[PDB]
């Protein structure tokens, strides 16, 4: 996260941190969306061109975290996983239209003040809080520059851009699954997500209801906070119905 | 149920240092 | 996943001419000093992608 401050304790309780077994590291951020689901980008766990291609025995989640690099004993909770899937639409060989890949828990978890699930939002939340302007809050324990790396969760408060914006901003196609944020170069303020963060959530506030609803999944930017660029997330609510049949299917 | 309301935050009616900038966006 | 600045000719998946992914199907071309990058038609290799934690219990890593 780059221009964001440090995370208040259980201030993203959903917030999970994938994590390699062997060599121990940091993979990426993804949220826990309920007992035994925890959501994050298809291009965590599959991408060729790096040869990534992971299966659920390389990998563990951890939940409940606060310190990058600490092993918080008693606060967090490491999981193994089930299963993994990824969307089978997932484009990686252009545009990584929809990077989105669910992780099926081998044991529920419990909650916690440290762990909570994060909604997932329908038709009308879409609506109402998917405009340009409006702000959501990516968090993570990714780098804190381009080219460095936090001790604790870092957060930060981005506002939606205009498609036509972020369209002209890049060459790459665009598709109707992805959103950008972040400020425009005029705007006196700046911030972005950055490598780490991926997979990790962008969240909102409903005034109608004071829940976290889950808009994006951190997805791809070129650069970390360049003027003129703006960072992608794929489009939740967009591919919600392939969510809710893997969960239903799978769950 | 509860999915979205955060243990430490709105489950004790307590904000959270930076939630009114985003809560401000939307009008 | 960011893309960031492609540091040797023939690398792809990088950022190549000012802040543009050169993609697959393509190569970067290095500018030397006071000559601009340039994204060509070729076959590129991927830029590799770029701690420090404290080690978890056994019980976890199988
Ligand atoms: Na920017
Ligand atoms: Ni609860």
């Amino acid at each position: 996260i780059v221009e964001g401050s440090d995370a208040e304790i259980g201030m993203s309780p959903w917030q999970v941190m994938l994590f390699r077994k062997s060599p121990q590291e940091l993979l990426c951020g993804a949220s826990l969306i309920s007992d035994r689901w925890v959501l994050t980008a298809a291009h965590c766990l599959l991408y060729p061109p790096w040869d990534k291609n992971f299966t659920e025995n390389d990998l563990l989640v951890r939940i409940g975290k606060h310190s990058r690099t600490r092993y918080e004993r008693n606060i967090e909770k490491i999981s193994m996983l089930e299963k993994i899937y990824i969307h089978p639409r997932y484009n990686w060989r252009e545009n990584l239209d929809r990077d989105i890949a669910l992780m099926k828990l081998k044991k529920p978890v419990a909650f916690s003040d440290y762990i909570h699930p994060v909604c997932l939002p329908d038709r009308e939340t879409a609506a109402s809080l998917l405009q340009a302007g409006y702000k959501g809050r990516v968090t993570g324990w990714g780098n804190l520059k381009e080219t460095g790396q936090p001790s604790v969760l870092q957060v930060v408060n981005l506002p939606i851009v205009e498609r036509p914006v972020c369209k002209d901003s890049t060459r790459i196609r665009i598709t109707d699954n992805m959103f950008c944020a972040g400020y425009k170069p005029d705007e006196g303020k700046r911030g972005d997500a950055c490598e780490g963060d991926s997979g990790g959530p962008f969240v909102m506030k409903s005034p109608f209801n004071n829940r976290w609803y889950q808009m994006g999944i951190v997805s791809w930017g070129e650069g970390c906070d360049r003027d003129g660029k703006y960072g992608f997330y794929t489009h939740v609510f967009r591919l919600k119905k392939w969510i809710q049949k893997v969960i239903d299917q799978f769950g | 149920a509860d999915c979205g309301l955060r243990p430490l935050f709105e489950k004790k009616s307590l904000e959270d240092k930076t939630e009114r900038e985003l809560l401000e966006s939307y009008i | 996943l960011t893309y960031t600045d492609c540091t040797e000719s023939g690398q792809n998946l990088c950022l190549c001419e000012g802040s543009n992914v050169c993609g697959q199907g393509n190569k970067c071309i290095l500018g030397s000093d006071g000559e601009k990058n340039q994204c060509v038609t070729g076959e590129g290799t991927p830029k590799p992608q770029s701690g420090d934690f404290e080690e978890i219990p056994e019980e976890y890593l199988q």
